[PDB]
Order: C-alpha cells, then structure tokens, then sequence
C-alpha cells in the first residue's frame, strides 16, 4: 500500500513474540526498523510506577 | 507452563533491529538481528549472537 | 441482613481465593451473583498501565 | 513456595458464576461455577467443566 495507508500485517498467534517491524521504501534500497517487543517490569520498574502513580495523585490533591 | 501461564510472553534484553542493506542481493535489504534473550511459550530463547534476515523489495504496482 | 444492609462475610484465610459472591434475596427463587476473582496481569498488560501512566503524566502537563 | 512468595494466590481464567434455579429442592438455589485455571497458595487448579453448587434459602425473620 501506498506509505501514507501502510501498515504491517495483523497477528494473534500465540506461539510467536514479535520483535518489530520493518518498512522498505517503495523500489528502493532504504528500510526503517522498529523495535516494539514486549519487554519485562521488574519488582523495581513496578516500584517506580507505583511511585509515579503517587505522584500523580499528589499533583491531582 | 507456569511461566506462560503466570506472566506470558515477553522480552527481557536485546533483540534491536539494524538495517545494513548488505548487497546479498539486488532483490534484498538485509535487516540485522542483534542478539538478546527471551521467553516465548515460557521456554527461554537465549541466542549468543546477531542473526542476519532479509526482506523482499516492494515492487507492487 | 435487609437487602440495604446486607454484606459479604469478612474472611482472611490465606489458603483460599475468592471467586465471587452471590446474594439471595428474602424468600425468593431469584439470586444475584457478581465475580471478583482476583486475576492476573501479564506483563502485555503491566506495560499497557505504564503506558496509561504516561499519557496521565502529559495530561497533567 | 516461589510461586506464592512472589504473586500470591489468583486467577488466569474462566470461574464465572451463572444462576439457574434448577429444582433440585425447593430449600436451595442452584449456581453453576464455569470452567477455569488458577494458582491457589503456588499449586494449579485446572478445572476442565463447570461445577454445580446449591445455596440454601434464607428464611431468617
């Protein structure tokens, strides 16, 4: 499709993680990659979120 | 089993895309895996190093 | 307990995990029952609260 | 052990509750517990059909 419309494929298998996504320019030998794997929170990430969520509503008091 | 059952799918480093555009092939963009470690299924995938992939040009008219 | 004043029984033993409660009104056939099972949070799912988050955040911005 | 220490008891799926009112005695109120997984205390808990379970009537002045 043209590069305004494309999008990549459509998935929901289970059996797979998927690791980004590749776009190639249309006849031509450049190609923009993207990284859009779902990656862990630790106890400590969770910490931090849980923290900004304080945060948040501390600022909303 | 419990793994995927507890948590899913996920990433826990590495796996960044990298185009290089090696000339394999004039009908070819090489895309460069970088190596990481994963769990999919709950099995983990740990891979030591890069592994090279690569997509075909768009010619559709 | 009247249907005003009526209330789930307070329990706090570890070795159970509660599904639900079911409500049975006063002599009658009829009965109402609501789930609050406790239920995971795959780490698609941890992601997607850290993502709303963010964009709580910008909204306070 | 590792399993309750680090998310405790909770539910992957299913355990919905439904009311069905079959007359097995005129004194109970059946409910149906549909099938569903989860993890009690670290140890599974793979249900593969619904359960049945009856509550008494309350009669209580």
């Amino acid at each position: 499709n043209i590069m305004r419309l494309v999008t990549p494929p459509l998935n929901t298998d289970p059996e797979n993680l998927q690791l980004g996504t590749v776009t190639v320019l249309p006849d031509s030998d450049e190609a923009v990659c993207i990284s859009f794997a779902i990656t862990r929170l630790s106890m400590e990430d969770l910490q931090k979120v849980k923290t900004r969520v304080d945060n948040l509503e501390y600022n909303q008091a | 089993e419990r793994t995927y059952d507890e948590s899913g799918s996920y990433k826990v480093n590495g796996f960044e895309l990298f185009s290089e555009g090696n000339a394999e092939d004039d009908d070819h963009v090489s895309v460069v895996v970088d190596a990481g470690k994963a769990y999919v299924k709950g099995f983990k995938v740990d891979k030591p190093v890069s592994t090279r992939i690569s997509v075909p040009k768009s010619y559709d008219l």
